[PDB]
């Protein structure tokens, strides 16, 4: 029979941060899994005693992939603690920069992090560029010719012929691999668009710097609003709008059609990587103090019961440490959080990760695009319903197909397409508000000596929350509970597998030495380990 | 992964947020596809490489032992407390990995304030004993060129590499081992708000009409006067930089800036 025994993947590449995945396989299928995060920095320890205004600058450095998101969460958190209601324009500008972040992040994830699990770049060399151009022009309104793709092929040919394969060295597809299914022409189209996406993402990121100073690590948020008076000018708005329009065209005309062609070729991937429970915090508020004012609404679902979406109660979050490298075994609500590192090595005292294990009413929760999409869909979100229905119909599958590695990957595309369109709506509202004579972008505020605050962001990987306890006007406690912590943290003190661990059970492994199927599911969650551990 | 025609780059990730890697993806003229296909051979890089696990480790060994030589680019600080335990890749500590690989490089570039000077995880109380590359590896003779910033301007990385490939040597470096061609001026002496500074025209708050009109941000904490970087000159993403976005400089290309420049809104 097939392989039986352990597989270890360390490093898991094409993620952010340092992840070790361990699985036990039996007869060619995964029967057990451990998600082990192997770097700790301790930003929560470092923040103790500092000025709450300084928190966003430190916490932004939680992660430069999901850059800006933590600055936004800490600023929302200290805005909340201080009781300031920022001006409408600060809400628009913050929301527009976050929308741009999602488009950059998801485009780079699909092409530069996920697609080498499914695309054999060297097989593109054997493709017929004329055939490939016809396929590419059939799936997109954009017209692609044989010469267009030959140019890509020629460039790849000179690259491979030098013998210096660079980032493709020892790829799992080299020489062929039974779990890689694409024909040469589809591998060429995807490879062309991988290369294209390397330059398009420059524009997508630039859109953030138009208002937000720079990418990575924006520098335009303050307690009480934003600092960028230049963001009010017609010139900056026009610059942003042109970059957004080009980024949206790429999403609509290149990314989603490629996602659909690859998903169709890998329809067996509707059978692996499903999960039970979903949490999402909502995003793009009209009111900074009301989550239900967001374009996407918060919600909680247990055991895929989308007919009974539960309200999100922020007091029902606790972070477990029994299987994590921290002192003791007591789970804590983040306003009573503890970050007390204590390393025991891999599986010492049953501990195997630097991530805590967040649980909602005791349950492990997937967060991220699949949670945001399915919950919005089930709330009747018309835009989310319209494109997920079209994706389902194009693929010829039923909604059950969404509870899988394939469905998670498709949900990341659905949310990208929906957010790309909504950024235009937000831009228009912003323009309209300026036209009414509202040029205010920052509000005054005062620091309380004692306060509690929380800030909620639905980031490209899911529900992000920052929690502060202010004591003597300083940071008494600052806790980050980050989307990858939910999804990729370890087991809790009830020994419940986290979403990634549980999703790996059942994974087939054709070749234990090149376990691309494990990577396909792990990458579908878009792990960020600097985020998860901080 | 390599040998011949293009110079081999081994890119390591220690204790880092991956913002420095993202900054290189923003490379402009040349863009990152030209860089990876034409200029350089990128032979190890955990964020974007195809291989994982054992296959990735084999790719790394093959690149570092190549008879053709490699250049190392290092992102992130090295955690040294508790014998390096706080950071491991392939179940090796980052301290050990860098100890074994970086002395074999023909040249080492520390990219970003974490790799140059220790960075965010080295801020007080530094629970993981994080250190910059040259501090951590002093005893081994490693002297990395330091390209500072959080993250640095990618113009500064590509310019340093191109220099090095041309001249077979480091450019002139300052006393923090940073190239003077990029770090020789304060961001303040380059700043468009300098005439307001000279006139004592300071914004007293971010909501004020003075801030709306572009007055100097020094009273609001700007660290431009004590920070060396080329931000106002090169800008970021071909379009902006912190004080043109109305926010003070937080000093992010200086050693220990998380503790030296804080509170960020005071001077
Ligand atoms: S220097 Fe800044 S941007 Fe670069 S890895 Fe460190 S924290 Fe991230
Ligand atoms: S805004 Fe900052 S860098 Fe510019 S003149 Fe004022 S102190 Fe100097
Ligand atoms: S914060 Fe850093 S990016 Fe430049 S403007 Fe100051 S050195
Ligand atoms: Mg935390």
């Amino acid at each position: 029979s097939s392989y039986s025994g352990p597989i270890v993947v360390d490093p898991v590449t094409r993620i952010e941060g340092h992840l070790r995945i361990e699985v036990e396989v039996e007869n060619g299928k995964v029967k057990n899994a451990y998600s082990s995060s192997t770097l700790f920095r301790g930003l929560e320890i470092i923040l103790k005693g500092r000025d709450p205004r300084d928190a966003q600058h430190f916490t932004q450095r939680t992660c430069g992939v999901c850059t800006y998101t933590h600055a936004l969460a800490s600023t929302r958190c200290v805005d909340n603690a201080v009781g300031v209601h920022i001006p409408k324009n600060a809400t628009y500008i913050r929301n527009l920069v976050l929308g741009a972040q999602y488009l950059h992040d998801h485009i780079v994830h699909f092409y530069h992090l996920h697609a080498l699990d499914f695309v054999d770049v060297t097989a593109a060399l054997k493709a017929d560029p004329a055939k490939a151009a016809k396929v590419a022009s059939s799936i997109s309104p954009r017209k692609t010719t044989a010469a267009d793709l030959k140019a890509v092929q020629d460039k790849l040919k000179t690259f491979v012929e030098t013998g210096q394969l660079g980032p493709f060295t020892n790829a799992y597809f080299l020489g062929g691999h039974p779990a890689y299914y694409l024909d040469p022409e589809t591998n060429l189209i995807a490879t062309a668009h991988y290369l294209e996406a390397l330059r398009l993402q420059v524009k997508a990121a630039r859109a953030m710097a138009v208002f937000g100073a720079k990418n990575p690590h924006t520098q335009f948020t303050v307690v009480g609003g934003v600092t960028c008076y230049d963001a009010l000018t017609p010139q900056r708005i026009a610059e942003f709008e042109a970059l957004w329009k080009e980024t949206k065209a790429f999403v609509d005309e290149v990314y989603i059609p490629d996602l659909l062609v690859v998903a169709a070729a890998y329809k067996d991937w509707t059978q692996y990587g499903g999960t039970d429970n979903f949490i999402t915090f909502g995003e793009f508020p009209k009111d900074e103090y009301d989550l239900n004012s967001r374009f996407f609404k918060p919600g909680v679902v247990f055991k895929r019961d989308f007919k009974n979406i539960k309200p999100f109660d922020k007091m029902q979050i606790e972070e477990h440490v029994r299987h994590s490298w921290y002192e003791g075994a007591e789970a804590r609500h983040p306003w009573k959080g503890q970050t007390q590192p204590k390393y025991t090595d891999l599986h010492g005292d049953d501990r195997y990760s630097w991530m805590k294990a967040p649980r909602y009413m005791g349950e492990p929760m997937e967060t991220g695009p699949l949670a945001q999409v399915l919950i919005a869909y089930s709330q009747g979100h018309p835009k989310v319903k319209a494109v997920t229905d079209a994706v389902l119909a194009k693929l010829g599958v039923g909604p059950e197909a969404l509870f899988s590695t394939l469905g998670r990957t498709a949900a990341r595309g659905i949310e990208t397409a929906v957010i790309a369109e909504y950024v235009g709506v937000m831009l228009q509202e912003y323009k309209d508000n300026i036209a009414k004579g509202d040029n205010v972008i920052c509000a005054p505020w005062e620091m309380p000596k004692q306060a509690e605050g929380v800030g909620f962001v639905n980031a490209p990987r899911g529900g992000l929350s920052h929690w502060i306890r202010i004591e003597d006007g300083k940071i008494g406690n600052f806790q980050l509970v980050v989307p990858s912590t939910w999804t990729l943290g370890p087991r809790c003190d009830k020994n419940k597998l986290s979403p990634v661990e549980a999703s790996l059970i059942g994974t087939p492994v054709a070749d234990a030495k090149r376990p691309v199927e494990i990577l396909r599911t792990v990458h579908s969650f878009d792990p960020c380990i600097a985020c998860g551990v901080h | 992964l390599m040998g011949p025609r293009r110079p081999s780059v081994v890119y390591l990730h220690n204790a880092e947020c991956t913002g420095c890697s993202e900054s290189v993806l923003r490379a402009f003229e040349p863009y990152i596809d030209t860089l990876i296909l034409d200029t350089l051979s990128l032979d190890y890089h955990e964020t974007i490489m195809a291989a994982a696990g054992d296959a990735a480790e084999a790719a790394l060994e093959q690149a570092v032992n190549s008879p053709h030589g490699f250049i190392a680019v290092v992102e992130g600080g090295i955690p040294t407390a508790a014998n390096g335990i706080y950071g491991k890749v392939a179940n090796h500590t980052m301290l050990d990995i860098c100890s074994r690989i970086l002395p074999k490089a023909q040249a080492v570039i520390a990219y970003g304030t974490c790799a140059t000077f220790g960075g965010v995880q080295a801020a007080k109380p530094n629970p993981t004993g994080a250190k910059g590359v040259n501090d951590a590896l002093k005893h081994l003779g490693v002297k990395a060129i330091n390209i500072a910033g959080c993250p640095p301007n990618p113009y500064n990385l590509v310019g340093t590499i191109v220099y090095y490939l041309k001249n077979k040597a480091a450019p002139e470096l300052d006393s923090l081992n940073r190239p003077t061609m990029f770090f020789g001026q304060t961001v303040h002496e380059q700043c468009p708000r300098l005439p307001h500074f000279d006139a004592g025209e300071f914004a007293p708050s971010f909501e004020s009409e003075e801030a709306r009109k572009g007055w100097c941000l020094y009273e609001l904490g700007c660290k431009g006067p004590v920070t060396m970087n080329n931000c106002p000159k090169i800008k970021f993403n071909q379009t902006n930089w912190p004080v043109d976005a109305g926010h003070p400089c937080i000093g992010c290309s200086e050693p220990d800036f998380w503790d030296a420049m804080t509170p960020f809104y005071q001077n």
